[PDB]
């Protein structure tokens, strides 16, 4: 039982990857675990926030050695954990096995790339196929994604998604109604949540990023007054600082891949929030 | 089969072919441009070197399946049938100078909607003439395999994949073979459209002990290939415009593109079918990709 | 059945498209060889394999492995002629690591031979491969010549030598690279009549060669040839090439030779290193490459205390020293990190004095280098400076130096730091940690980066096995319970790692009277991180608490944890009351 | 003053041959380096406009200067230029010295000698690819020129391809010589000397097998198959070499072997390939299989070539029982839109072709 998933876990930290049948029982109880939990998970102060981890596992180990290792500190993660094929899949089973091993300590959601058609398009799916052969893990990873949670609510005074406020939602409860178990379109309230970001043009704007939908700053203000969200946080969009502040310090993007690509050379930042939920930047460099 | 090599018209692709020819102080200049459509909005194009703006034909008529705009295929200075005043001079200055110089003999009064497309150095003059800004109606600009630090650095597989085939080709239906063999032009017929206008009409093997020719001279583009890229992306990513690029390999990328598009100031889309002629290996796919973009942007509207 | 059995299987094998197949019976080849006749192996399976097998290249290592087990089987040393052929090809193949596991395995079963079967067979074998056309059984053949020549009859050693003395001058690049690589073995079998005779001229030809690989193997070899001639004759026969190769054009070569040097200097004695070698050392310190003064720099301390007793400090100060000096202010990083690692044991070679006047003032200038990794090197092997000097002289110097390289804005600098950092309490003494260093340690513990914290808490364990647990008893716990009142929960765990590490040094009594209160106080924290991690710390702290105070104070909590809301704080509880055998 | 004009040409390479280059301090004689920039430049355009400024003495300063600046050791190799101006300079100048028509390849034979093709040709590791391209262009000429040095020239760059697949493996300048022998091959005689043979044999072939085949891929193709259209005989070993260097853990790797047997069945003939189909089409049925995207795609981009559809109509019987059963397995298993319609279209061929 968990004397396995600690095993699993310790293999994982030797930067050695699981076998299938041990992949698709995670991917069944974290299916189990998933199923439970609404589309706005609530999370309770404190917790640590990261930005797009984007398959680089040394990049987590770094991350892990800043800011601690699981369970001693709560994580939460943004997503798109599923990038360039380097060791996406090492840093894909870690987090599902920490998730399935303690479900209240990490907090994991559906980043933009975590879908099956970008996933081989990334090369994920070629990363997959080249160090297991078989497909079977991909579909589990891509079945498992489909559970993902989309939001989070951090101690519902703060706002937490991978992309950025949609046009057709106003209040959480619309998120709420939301299905997340299925494949994200290009377009509706989910694509357009996962794929938007912030823009200093006011009002709702078409997004250059090819999907969602660029806000303005009054935007997201009047988002925060009519939700009472004190925050708003995001990710999938490069700091070179790692962490970004716009829309009058109302949103907060953060990003925890440094040196992105290996080439990039952006320092890469994690947010931690502490009991009284105040927010703090950490930053760090790629590890050598 | 394909057997066939006779070279389809340019009417099936553009309805109408006008040479416009503006005499301008240096001399006349004729531009030899394609306009197809009745409205809409105009989809500039740009082709690289050893290319023709009838290469772009076959993907003009992909597009006209998927949104109803104005299209505007225009062929570069020495570059195609166009007539040159001075063929010699190929400064990218002159090339903005060129375009704004087409944009305004061919409406001038009244600018349509205009966004444009560029292929190779067809990308590159695209950029460049939207930071001069010339045209004074800019929808969206796209390049297709246009970035300046991977074109410095290959800028011999280039040339060498294009003077692999023989300089003189005793007949045009001999060079659309070559294209169908080699596979550099996935579209027989668009071999067929590009070759009339690729070529003119008038490294070497150690040995032990008039045919068509080549309408571009290599040499004359590698004197000024360094000039024509020189800051490009800097440029490209300072446009204010919507602009969208795919490219065949996401690694391909530089490391200021690359951070610029992940930053989300444009959008990618990474076909790696597509090979030396990027453009017209999938022409379907570039199409409707195109089409989305403007669809998305409301710049055009669908069929 | 069909008698020839296995040896059906083995053909149906070959035929089988599985190459693992193959692999697997190559693998039980042995077994297949205990349950088959010897003579059924000598006469058909011992040819089969030689002629119709063509497997993947780990397929034909494991075969040349099996080979080389196969001495018992054959029949002993009797019949390991007939085991000949069948290397053989396997040394032909074009795959490297089949002819050198190969060549291994012939030079294993070389032994076996007696000197008549050796050279019946074992010699026309390395005939046969030093002529065979392919320049890979020559390369094969120059590792067999070592094995073969001590056994054999001089005629034939004669022999020998002569097909050795026509691979060296091969036309082919490669079969001379593995001839200088040889070289030395061969010389090393070789009288030394014939070595004066024979190796000079062709180790100076081969040192000569156009290929600066060529070259570079012929100066690893030399150290072999010094190693084998009397150390009178070095002058007359070797030294000149050995000049010549130190002042080679190719970076590569002086790179070889600075890396052999310390070897080079043994080998050849000290008076000849005093009269010859130093120079050349100098000319390397003061190499245009920068690769090949970071080379001579890593062999510095060594080729120090090779030198002569009597004459090695006027040698270093005359003509070392000024080169040191240079290379101290060396643009490149890499060669100042080498000299860093290298230049301190020369003190206790040079005297506290000598140290004192020109190494003292070096290590000074070391100390403020903006690198980092310099300093850390420097830093690293202080034990030497320390013996030979006072440690208040150095101490006084270092103590902003580990101010700054502590306090650096790279976290990983603070890591090594903290890591050398016991051993820099040992040599330092107490009190020089408590009047400045304990700061320095706090900070690491409040660090926000978790492994500086961690890497805080290791420190303190050796600190206090260092120190003794009275002087944390006295310091370190008050700090370490007062820093638990963190409001961010990650600080206020970390004093729960600190318990833990500490409690199996510490001791019983001092475990149960001051830190046992303060995690029993903590085991009520809101956050479910500190509480699990509370019942973490019971769980590894129980066995050196009393069994008394376990059940009146440890039970109760644990058993109270174990009635949470929280699902890990329950099964941690659970968990360490089993542990601890109370629930 | 055109004795004048040729030795101020000797005095100035003499200049440009002492230590007055780029390498040097540029502060320090900043108007020599300077000087000796805009001298090279001046001897260019010189030896360009001017005919018949060749003669005898010119030679040997010349090789002097190329040998001085150019053969140094390469440096170390760092990685896992302030002076390329003034050596790309003398490049150029080079160049056009060698492409002088008044060049006479009979009188500098002897100050261009074996030592000087063989340092020229260790020169080609250089990690920068202008230095390469460079060093490719002087050796093509030099081969041109030279035909006495030819056979040398050869059996060096077979001694480099040896040590690179069998103890080095790091070479940096594999592509550039192998699109000079690829030049080479394309004058080779029709009857091909054993020597030949051997080379394609024993060296490119091998080359198949060193893991950085991605970098020299393309003119490792070119030369393959300027051999296959050399002679057909040969044909038959390469493709089963290929087979035999065939990668089984890398698809990238898969899909550059495509492309190679693509090109090979281009310029293949059909007697080579009833010969050759088993093995090769085994393989292929393992592709078509193959949970890879992209060697699925390739694979399938196979059946779309007519001549591959011409040769294989040419023989069904042999090919089909081999290509049905994974076809099959495919059929009932695809993800990928593109995939899918693409093994579909091969069903739709394989009937007609067959049933």
């Amino acid at each position: 039982f968990t004397k396995e998933l600690d095993q699993w876990i310790e293999q994982l930290n030797e930067c050695k990857q699981l076998s299938e049948s041990q992949v698709k029982s995670l991917c069944e109880k974290a299916k189990e675990i998933l199923t439970k939990e609404s589309n706005v998970q609530e999370v309770r102060c404190p917790v640590t926030v990261c930005g797009d981890v984007h398959g680089q596992f040394h990049d987590l180990m770094e991350l892990f050695r800043i800011g601690g290792k699981s369970p001693d500190t709560n994580y939460l993660f943004m997503g798109d954990y599923v990038d360039r094929g380097y060791y996406s899949v090492e840093t894909v089973t870690l987090l599902v096995a920490l998730k399935v091993r303690y479900r209240e300590r990490i907090t994991i959601l559906r980043g933009n790339h975590e879908s099956r058609q970008i996933t081989q398009v990334y090369g994920f799916y070629d990363e997959c196929l080249r160090k297991y052969g078989n497909a079977n893990v991909w579909k589990y990873f891509t079945d498992l994604f489909d559970y993902l949670p989309l939001t989070a609510l951090v101690d519902g005074q703060i706002f937490c998604l991978h992309g950025g406020l949609s046009p057709s939602i106003d209040t959480l409860d619309h998120i709420r109604a939301l299905d997340r178990l299925q494949e994200v379109p290009h377009e509706g309230p989910m694509c357009d949540l996962l794929w938007s970001d912030p823009d200093d043009r006011g009002g709702w704007g078409i997004s250059p990023r090819g999907a969602g939908y660029t806000f303005g700053q009054d935007i997201s203000e009047t988002f925060n007054h009519a939700n009472g969200l004190t925050l708003v946080s995001r990710a999938h969009q490069l700091v070179m600082e790692g962490y970004n502040w716009c829309h009058d310090r109302n949103v907060v993007t953060i990003f925890s891949a440094p040196n992105y690509c290996y080439r990039c050379g952006n320092q890469a930042a994690i947010m931690e929030l502490d009991d009284t939920l105040k927010y703090s930047f950490l930053q760090f460099d790629p590890a050598p | 089969r394909k057997r066939d090599f006779s070279p389809v018209p340019w009417s099936q692709y553009f309805e109408s072919m006008e040479d416009v020819e503006v005499e301008n102080e240096t001399g006349k200049d004729t531009f030899r441009v394609y306009k197809s459509g009745s409205e809409g909005p105009v989809l500039l194009l740009l082709h690289g070197g050893g290319h023709s703006a009838l290469s772009w034909a076959v993907f003009t008529a992909a597009i006209i399946s998927r949104v109803q705009c104005r299209i505007v295929a225009l062929d570069l200075r020495s570059h195609g049938e166009t007539k040159v005043k001075n063929p010699e001079d190929l400064s990218a200055e002159t090339m903005a100078k060129d375009v704004g110089n087409v944009v305004e003999a061919m409406y001038g009064d009244l600018p349509p909607p205009i966004m444009l497309i560029g292929h190779a150095m067809g990308g590159a003059i695209a950029v460049h003439t939207a930071s001069s800004n010339l045209v004074p109606s800019l929808l969206g600009l796209c390049m297709i395999d246009v970035v300046e630090g991977t074109a410095m650095d290959a800028l011999n597989s280039m040339q060498n994949f294009l003077r692999g085939r023989p300089k003189t080709f005793k007949s045009l239906e001999n060079a659309i073979e070559w294209s169908v063999k080699s596979g550099q032009i996935r579209n027989l017929e668009s071999a067929r459209v590009s070759m009339v206008g690729q070529v003119k009409q008038c490294v070497e093997g150690i040995i032990e002990e008039h045919p068509y020719t080549w309408r571009i001279e290599l040499a004359k583009t590698e004197k000024y290939w360094d000039g024509w890229f020189r800051g490009l992306s800097n440029l490209f990513l300072s446009c204010p415009i919507p602009k969208l690029l795919l490219l065949a390999g996401v690694d391909r990328l530089d490391k200021d593109l690359t951070i610029g598009q992940m930053q989300g100031k444009f959008q990618m889309q990474v076909l790696p079918q597509c090979g030396h002629a990027v453009h017209e290996d999938a022409p379907d796919k570039v199409a409707e990709a195109v089409a989305t973009f403007l669809i998305r942007h409301r710049f055009a509207e669908p069929i | 059945d069909d008698s020839l059995y296995p040896i059906a299987v083995l053909i149906d094998e070959l035929r089988n498209e599985d190459v693992q197949l193959r692999l697997n019976s190559i693998k039980k080849l042995s077994t297949i060889a205990l349950a088959l006749g010897v003579e059924r192996t000598r006469s058909e399976l011992l040819p089969f394999l030689t002629d119709t097998i063509y497997d993947e290249d780990e397929v034909l290592l494991a075969l040349a492995e099996q080979l080389g087990t196969f001495t018992t089987l054959v029949g002993g040393p009797e019949y390991v002629h007939c085991l000949l052929p069948p290397l053989e090809s396997l040394a032909t193949v074009e795959e490297t690591v089949v002819r050198d596991k190969a060549v291994e395995s012939l030079r294993a079963i070389s032994h076996e031979h007696s000197p008549s079967d050796l050279e019946a067979h074992f010699v026309p074998l390395v005939k046969r491969l030093a002529g065979g056309d392919w320049f890979t059984s020559r390369t094969s053949a120059c590792g067999l010549f070592s094995v073969c020549y001590p056994r054999v009859s001089s005629a034939v050693k004669a022999e020998l030598r002569q097909y050795f003395r026509n691979l060296c001058s091969d036309d082919t690049p490669m079969v001379r690279r593995a001839a200088a690589s040889k070289l030395g073995e061969f010389a090393k079998v070789l009288e030394l009549d014939n070595v004066k005779s024979e190796i000079i001229p062709m180790f100076s030809n081969l040192a000569s060669d156009e290929q600066d690989s060529v070259r570079l193997l012929a100066v690893e070899a030399c150290v072999n040839i010094a190693q084998l001639l009397p150390q009178e004759d070095l002058e007359a026969l070797v030294m000149p090439t050995l000049r010549q190769a130190a002042e080679d054009k190719s970076w590569r070569v002086r790179y070889m030779v600075a890396d052999k040097f310390t070897e080079l200097q043994k080998a050849v004695g000290p008076e000849i290193t005093k009269t010859d070698l130093v120079p050349a050392f100098q000319n390397l310190m003061k190499d245009c490459e920068a690769e090949v003064r970071a080379a001579a720099s890593h062999k510095v301390k060594e080729f120090c205390e090779n030198l002569s007793a009597d004459c090695r400090e006027n040698v270093i100060m005359s003509q070392i020293l000024p080169c040191i000096k240079e290379l101290v202010s060396d643009a490149n990083q890499h060669v100042k990190s080498a000299l860093a690692s290298v230049i301190m044991g020369l003190s206790p070679i040079l005297g506290k004095d000598n140290t004192i006047e020109h190494l003292l003032p070096l290590f000074l200038a070391q100390l403020k280098d903006e690198c980092p990794e310099v300093r850390l090197n420097i830093i690293s092997n202080l034990d030497c400076v320390n013996e030979v000097i006072g440690i208040r002289q150095l101490s006084q110097s270092l103590l902003p130096a580990i101010v700054e390289l502590a306090e650096d804005a790279k976290w990983r600098v603070r890591l090594a730091i903290i890591e050398y950092m016991p051993l820099l309490a040992g040599q330092l003494g107490v009190e020089f940690f408590d009047e400045k260093l304990n700061s320095l340690c706090m900070a690491w513990l409040v660090d926000h980066v978790y492994a500086i914290r961690e890497a805080a808490t290791s420190n303190l364990k050796k600190l206090v096995e260092k120190f003794g647990k009275e002087w944390a008893h006295a310091t370190i716990i008050p700090k370490v319970l007062a820093m638990s009142g963190d409001p961010n929960y990650l600080h206020r765990m970390t004093t729960l790692f600190c318990i833990n590490v500490l409690s199996e040094v510490c001791g019983q009594d001092i475990t149960t009277k001051h830190m046992l209160p303060t995690v029993l106080r903590m085991a009520g924290d809101p956050v479910a991180n500190v509480r699990f991690n509370v019942a973490k710390s019971l769980q590894k702290i129980g066995p050196i608490l009393d069994n008394s105070t376990l059940q009146s104070e440890v039970k109760p909590i644990l058993e109270k944890l174990t009635q949470d809301q929280d699902v890990d704080v329950k099964y941690f509880a659970q968990e360490a009351l089993t542990v601890l055998s109370l629930a | 003053p055109p004795a004048d004009q040729e030795k101020l040409f000797i005095q100035k390479l003499r200049q440009c041959c002492v230590l007055f280059d780029f390498v040097s301090d540029p502060l320090s004689d900043l108007k020599w380096k300077e000087v000796k920039r805009a001298a090279l430049s001046e001897m260019v355009e010189y030896i360009t406009h001017n005919r018949n400024v060749i003669t005898e003495p010119i030679y040997p300063e010349v090789v002097h200067m190329f040998a001085v600046n150019m053969f140094r050791t390469l440096p170390p190799s760092s990685n896992p230029e302030a002076a390329w101006p003034h050596l790309q300079l003398v490049y150029e100048f080079f160049l056009r010295f060698l492409e002088s028509p008044d060049f006479q390849p009979n009188i500098a034979k002897k100050y261009i000698d074996q030592k000087f093709v063989l340092q020229l040709l260790e020169l080609f590791d250089s990690e920068d690819p202008r230095e390469r391209d460079f060093l490719k262009t002087t050796l093509h000429r030099i081969y041109g020129k030279f035909l006495g040095l030819r056979a040398y020239i050869r059996k060096q760059i077979n001694n480099i391809f040896y040590r690179f697949i069998y103890e080095t493996e790091h070479h940096n300048g594999i592509a550039e010589l192998l699109e000079i022998l690829g030049s080479i091959i394309n004058g080779f005689a029709l009857p091909l000397k054993e020597e030949h043979k051997i080379f394609l044999l024993k060296v490119l072939l091998p080359l198949h097998k060193v893991k950085s085949l991605s970098v020299y891929h393309p003119q490792l193709a070119y030369c393959v198959v300027q051999f296959l259209e050399k002679d057909s005989t040969l044909t038959e070993p390469v493709v089963m070499a290929l087979l035999k260097y065939w990668p089984k853990t890398h698809s990238p790797k898969e899909v550059m072997f495509l492309n190679e047997l693509e090109e090979i069945l281009d310029v293949i003939e059909p007697s080579e390939f009833v010969k050759i189909m088993e093995p090769l089409f085994r393989q292929l049925a393992k592709c078509v299989s193959s949970p890879h995207f992209q060697v699925a795609e390739r694979a399938l981009y196979y059946w779309n070539n007519e001549y591959i559809m011409s040769l294989i109509s040419d023989n069904a019987a042999k090919i089909l029982p081999i290509m049905f059963p994974s076809l099959y397995r495919n059929s009932k298993t695809h993800w990928n839109k593109t995939i899918h319609g693409l093994i579909y279209n091969a069903l739709k061929l394989f009937m007609e072709m067959n049933q």
